[PDB]
């Protein structure tokens, strides 16, 4: 039931910069927050899991904070690798729902 | 060095049945539950459902409630995803997964992701 | 002056040492069949179970040790068979046993006692003292001692024992005819050795 | 009639063997000795001689319970122990909490060492009792798999409100103040309500502070402020039944909860502790008695006898044969067919007062008095002539009753006479050999003579395995107050869940009452 919304569909950034991404759920999920990163080739890894605990082999490049209701992830410095779609899902109530994803991309002019 | 190789792609005119299967390379599916999950292009990724190999209990979202019934065999080693009355919605990659934590619930490991497409054609 | 009367005191109160002992250690090798969740300790076991049966059946081994004893000097032609006294050890080691078989062996209690009993008191009669008119004594004391008490628990104003109830429904009457023919054969060797 | 013809027979036999018997001195007691061991000894390895593992170390990559009777009879290689058979009584689940603080400060005080670390401890309670699976495909909470107790012994009265009863049983610290925050916090002597039923001597029995702690008194003593240690306890969980789902779950969801850094648990194996039937010195005496019988008697049974040549040569011979024919039986009852399974320890002494000497003893009484003063095979020989008939009807004798004792239908009287009868009749060739040799010997020897930082905390290996360094009495002690029983049965130890917590030396100083430098307890002798 619980809805996960990321009103930023898509997110510029140029290489070499900080990135914020920041999903709202419905309601409080007591910090049950994972993030997924799905590359262009269809590929889906998974990146934090509770609400801010690395994964094994992510780099500590990506980092996770936020309680409630309000959550967000962050990434030091843009990378080429990390140009792909983010998804953040709720673990909290048994139906499991997805965010609506976010899309990079670099600047341009 | 833990794999879930998925099948190839599929196209299927609508009202038949689909029948889609995951590998699982390097563990036992006896240890961990399998999970589909559906990702339309513009919908979002959705959770269909997931069944435990070593008791053949299963649950599904409301919304494939009935629409699909997922199995599993532990002496191949595979997990089976099975659609029924197939229309023009269904046109969605599928993704098999597991979990490990059993608290956390992350889907740590992902397959490749099958398309499956349904029309007359 | 007389040597009767400085040894029937010592005999008495030897025996009635010895029979208190064995009944102190009888008690234990009775009782122990089961045991609380929690043991207990070592100096527990005096008075363990029952108040005044250790006086009782001490000084109930010293009259029975003392009185065997007579009836055959008063018959005449004393015991001879077994006088070593080894004979006697082989007694008592066999009433501790048959103590310690009733304590943790079962049977059918209905049909087989009055046979397994009754051919190892016999038994036990024939090999230690073939004596006629001892066996005549023991069959006469033994359920006549019995009997008076059995009445007495059974009555309910002293009933301390459940699984006993009617007479001649136990292996109470071989154990304590084993008794008396150790008892007084004790008294009887240590009579002829002093 | 025949029985004069019977007799003239076999004394006739009886003064022709003894010839053939006081021939070979060397030879005959050589034949004694191999056949002692060949008859018996190599079958003697077979049996266990009494040791046997008491802890069982299982794998928690796959369990399950243990058949019960699966197979007739336990295969002969296998590693698992006799009493790893049934179910467990209970799994046994620890959750060693320690616990450190920022840097250390003067201002805090003795109290402050237990009520940092217990204020937690409702807290940590409350989360494991309300811990559910959220997608299960079997139980779901702890109530489904927790061991449920009723109530406590009669006259147990003490203990009650101190202990868990009526639900789960889960012993916590909290249980001191039944688990109420508020009382806790109200309370104005944490130390002396936690040791108000210390004893003021050493008890064998488990005491309750250490039932609730469930830690080693070494770890929760008060004499870690001068250290500037901590108090680290465990909250301890008890299962009837074994969920690998359940426990991984609630292992996972304290982890997450409070992690620990720098903790490499293995979390590899179970431990099965099997307890056995303590047995008290009440049902010992009885054994030391019959067994001072039997020394009395075999020395009255010596001591009436004159050597020719020795003192206590023939006596010791005689001992030695009837425990050489005894071992002999013990193990010849195998090779008979019938189960060796009896106690053993209890029948010794009855056994040998059964078998007897008389027939032994009663030999050497005509030999030593036969007159012949030079010869040995003479001496021999009219000694075993006297001797003729007597031992064989004082062996028939002895040996008649046996049958009959076990024509009834006791088993272990049945084993007892089983056991009689060979001993019986083992004893007869052997003193019909081995005793005859050494007088025979005898004789004839005889006339040829004549700065100041907190420490941290670590998860080394000796955090793990802590359950082995409590009282041995721990578990019976716990299990017994409702009435559970570990005499024939074992207990499943799970790994230690690591809980670590992070204080703040401020929360102290913010909740220091007035009158907190004093209570009323003081270590006693240290
Ligand atoms: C404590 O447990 C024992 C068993 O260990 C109980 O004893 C049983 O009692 C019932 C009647 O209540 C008998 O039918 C059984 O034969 C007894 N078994 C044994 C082994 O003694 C005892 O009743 C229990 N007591 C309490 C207060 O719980
Ligand atoms: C000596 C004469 C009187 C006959 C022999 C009787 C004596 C020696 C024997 C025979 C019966 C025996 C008793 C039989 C049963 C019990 C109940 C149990 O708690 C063990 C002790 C006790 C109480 C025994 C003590 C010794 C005893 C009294
Ligand atoms: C020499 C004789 C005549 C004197 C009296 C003998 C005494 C010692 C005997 C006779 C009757 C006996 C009692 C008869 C019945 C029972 C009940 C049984 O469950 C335990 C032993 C007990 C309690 C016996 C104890 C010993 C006893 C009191
Ligand atoms: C006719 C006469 C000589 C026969 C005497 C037989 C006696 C000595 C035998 C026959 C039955 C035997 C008992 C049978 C069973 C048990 C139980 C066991 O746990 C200890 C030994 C014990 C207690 C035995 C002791 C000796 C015993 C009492």
């Amino acid at each position: 039931d619980i809805q996960m919304t990321q009103t930023t569909s898509s997110l510029s950034a140029s290489l070499g910069d900080r990135v914020t991404i920041s999903c709202r759920a419905s309601q409080d999920i007591r910090n049950y927050l994972n993030w997924y990163q799905q590359k262009p080739d269809g590929t889906v890894k998974l990146l934090i899991y509770y609400t801010s605990r690395l994964h094994s082999g992510v780099p500590s490049r990506f980092s996770g904070s936020g309680s409630g209701t309000d959550y967000s992830l962050t990434i030091s410095n843009l990378e080429q690798e990390d140009i792909a779609t983010y998804f953040c899902q709720q673990t909290n109530t048994l139906p499991w729902t997805f965010g609506g994803g976010t899309k990079l991309e670099i600047k341009r002019t | 060095e833990v794999q879930l190789q998925q099948s190839g792609a599929e196209l299927v005119r609508p009202g038949a049945s689909v029948k889609l299967s995951c590998t699982a390379s390097g563990f036992k599916i006896k240890d961990d539950y399998i999970h589909w999950v559906k990702q339309r292009p513009e919908q979002g990724l959705e959770w269909i459902g997931r069944i435990d190999p070593a008791n053949g209990h299963t649950r599904y979202a409301p919304k494939f409630q009935d629409k699909a019934t997922i199995t599993a065999d532990t002496s191949s080693n595979t997990a089976y995803l099975q659609l029924s009355s197939l229309t023009s919605e269904d046109t969605a990659v599928y993704y098999c997964t597991r979990y490990n934590d059993y608290d956390a619930f992350y889907f740590d490991y992902w397959g490749q992701g099958t398309t499956l497409t349904v029309s007359s054609a | 002056v007389t040597s009767q009367s400085v040894n029937v005191v010592i005999r008495g109160v030897v025996l009635f040492f010895i029979g208190v002992f064995l009944a102190l250690v009888l008690n234990l090798l009775q009782i122990q069949r089961n045991v609380t969740l929690f043991p207990p300790d070592v100096v527990t076991s005096i008075f363990s179970s029952a108040w005044w049966v250790p006086p009782c059946c001490g000084t109930a081994s010293a009259v029975i040790g003392l009185l065997y004893p007579c009836i055959d000097r008063h018959l005449g032609e004393p015991h001879k068979f077994k006088r070593e006294w080894s004979s006697v050890m082989r007694c008592v080691a066999v009433f501790v046993g048959i103590n310690h078989a009733s304590a943790k062996v079962d049977f059918d209690n209905n049909f087989q006692f009055s046979l397994t009993l009754a051919a190892l008191s016999v038994g036990l009669w024939w090999t230690f003292d073939r004596s006629r008119s001892g066996f005549g004594l023991g069959v006469g004391i033994a359920f006549l001692a019995t009997v008076v008490t059995q009445l007495l628990v059974y009555n309910g104003v002293y009933q301390y024992t459940s699984p006993d109830f009617l007479y001649v429904r136990s292996w109470l009457p071989c154990i304590f005819f084993a008794g008396g023919i150790t008892m007084g054969n004790i008294g009887r060797q240590l009579a002829m050795y002093e | 009639t025949l029985t004069e013809r019977l007799r003239e027979k076999i004394s006739q036999a009886f003064y022709n063997h003894g010839l053939l018997c006081a021939s070979y001195p060397i030879p005959i007691i050589l034949f004694t000795g191999l056949c002692i061991l060949a008859c018996c000894y190599p079958l003697l390895k077979l049996p266990l001689p009494g040791t046997g593992p008491v802890e069982f170390s299982t794998p928690v990559k796959d369990y399950s319970p243990p058949p019960v009777d699966s197979d007739h009879k336990q295969g002969e290689p296998s590693e698992q122990p006799e009493w790893y058979v049934g179910a467990p009584v209970a799994y046994i689940q620890q959750i060693f909490v320690k616990s450190s603080v920022s840097p250390w400060h003067k201002n805090l005080l003795a109290v402050d060492v237990f009520r940092l670390p217990l204020s937690r401890a409702f807290q940590l309670v409350e989360e494991i009792r309300n811990h559910a699976l959220r997608d299960s495909s079997g139980v779901k909470s702890l109530e489904e798999v927790c061991l449920q107790v009723t109530d406590l012994l009669p006259g147990l009265r003490k203990l009650r409100n101190l202990l868990p009863e009526h639900g789960c049983l889960l012993l916590s610290p909290g249980n001191f103040w039944q688990n109420d925050w508020e009382r806790f916090h109200a309370d104005p002597d944490i130390i002396g309500t936690i040791h108000q039923h210390e004893p003021k001597t050493l008890q064998t029995s488990a005491t309750l502070k250490d039932l609730l702690f469930g830690v080693p008194g070494k770890y929760s003593g008060v004499s870690l402020y001068t250290r500037k240690r901590t108090v680290s306890y465990t909250i301890t969980l008890v299962f009837q039944r074994y969920d690998s789902r359940f426990l991984s779950s609630l292992r996972s969801r304290l982890k997450l909860l409070h992690p620990s850094p720098n903790c490499s648990l293995r979390a590899e194996n179970l431990v099965h502790v099997h307890f056995k039937e303590e047995i008290g010195i009440a049902e010992l005496i009885p054994l030391v008695t019959t067994y001072i019988i039997l020394f009395a008697y075999i020395y009255f049974s010596t001591r009436k006898i004159d050597m020719v040549k020795s003192k206590w040569g023939l006596a010791l011979a005689a001992v030695v044969t009837v425990l050489s024919s005894l071992l002999m039986s013990v193990g010849l009852c195998t090779l008979f067919g019938l189960t060796p399974t009896l106690n053993g320890g209890e029948i010794f002494p009855y056994l040998v007062v059964v078998i007897g000497l008389e027939n032994v003893l009663v030999l050497t009484k005509s030999v030593v008095s036969t007159p012949v003063d030079l010869e040995v095979k003479l001496r021999i020989a009219q000694g075993l002539s006297s001797e003729s008939w007597s031992i064989m009807k004082n062996v028939a004798t002895e040996l008649g009753i046996i049958l009959i004792g076990y024509f009834t239908l006791v088993p272990a009287i049945q084993e007892f006479c089983l056991f009689a009868v060979v001993g019986l009749v083992s004893d007869f060739f052997l003193q019909m050999f081995f005793f005859t040799t050494v007088l025979s010997i005898d004789i004839r020897r005889m006339e040829l003579a004549d700065d100041s930082r907190a420490p941290e905390v670590t998860w080394g290996p000796e955090d793990e395995e802590l359950w082995r360094r409590l009282s041995f009495r721990h578990w019976p002690t716990l299990f017994n107050y409702y009435n559970i029983t570990l005499a024939k049965r074992y207990i499943s130890l799970l790994p230690v869940i690591p809980v670590t917590l992070r204080l703040n030396p401020q929360e102290a100083l913010e909740g220091r009452q007035p009158q907190d430098g004093r209570s009323a307890w003081a270590p006693p002798e240290s």
